[PDB]
């Protein structure tokens, strides 16, 4: 009644039977761009199926010496199916997301990550270690795609701001003792109604693990985190020639 | 007394200003209608003549 879910969006199912529940963030639903909050005149496109649907990212590794990972939205499907064209030909853009992370292990394995949505999660450098250059990052850093990218100092999040402090946005645990799945759906964060797709990116998506795997010598020692993610009430305008960034 | 018919049919002495023009508010800007696509002839409001 809980525990498990069936997530239908488009032509993709998820199933799940080790569930915990579903995360709404901010206690909104995504929706479309009122006529009040627009400014933009053109008549934009809503392809329903083509591009509202689930995208599977990649598979991480979580291995012991494991720190976190971070993905980008909506870079991870500005080079993927008929969402990356869309956003690619058009300059205007607006969506919610459902945000879908797996982990699958056994009852004889343990561990916990935390599965957050930090909104804008711009992205510090080390500033030379003294703190006396003023560096920054490279473009393979903030917009690193479905790839994603490997956090260096994982307790300041590669911002100067902690991890404890996190689940003050959305959040779920993956628990490996209750829970395989993390399910969180984000509205449309922005003080614009629209935005830019490829020069902006509307939140982050940080795995950590807290508590770290481990398992005995004979136990599968591949535990994959799989990233599976579908937009919600996409919205595109501003129709001209497809530019890539 | 006017008696001739060229004076009694005169715009002599019309002092009132005939406007062609008349102010109406606009505390904001005008409003963007919903449109659709035309395929027809004879209506082309793009074509001017300046």
């Amino acid at each position: 009644s809980d525990r498990v879910a069936q997530l239908t969006i488009g032509n993709s199912t998820i199933t799940t039977q080790e569930a915990a529940n579903i995360i709404v963030g901010y206690g909104e639903w995504p929706s479309y761009c009122s006529d009040d909050d627009a400014t933009a005149v053109d008549k934009p496109t809503r392809p329903d199926v083509s591009v509202n649907r689930f995208y599977t990212l990649d598979t991480k590794l979580w291995e012991k010496s494991s720190k976190g990972w971070y993905w980008k939205f909506p870079d991870v499907l500005t080079e993927t199916g008929v969402f990356g064209q869309n956003a690619q030909f058009h300059y205007l853009y607006r969506s919610g997301f459902c945000i879908h992370v797996q982990c699958n292990a056994s009852k004889f394995h343990q561990g916990a990550l935390l599965v957050a949505i930090l909104p804008e999660y711009v992205i510090g450098t080390v500033a030379g270690g003294t703190g006396t250059e003023d560096s920054h990052p490279p473009y393979k850093q903030t917009q690193p795609g479905a790839d994603g990218f490997e956090l260096q100092h994982p307790y300041v999040l590669d911002a100067g701001i902690p991890i404890s402090q996190l689940t003050v946005c959305h959040h779920q645990r993956i628990n490996l003792r209750t829970n395989n799945c993390a399910t969180i759906i984000v509205p449309y964060m922005n003080t614009l109604p629209f935005d830019s797709a490829l020069n902006h990116c509307n939140f982050g998506l940080l795995v950590v693990p807290i508590s770290p795997l481990d398992f005995d010598q004979g136990a599968t020692p591949v535990i994959p985190i799989t990233i599976t993610l579908a937009p919600m009430c996409s919205e595109f305008a501003g129709l001209r020639q497809a530019v890539t960034q | 007394g006017d008696r001739v018919a060229d004076v009694i049919e005169s715009s002599i002495g019309d002092s009132v200003s005939r406007a062609l023009t008349q102010a109406l508010p606009a505390p904001t800007g005008q409003n963007t209608q919903v449109s659709s696509h035309r395929l027809d002839t004879g209506e082309v409001p793009a074509l001017q003549a300046a």
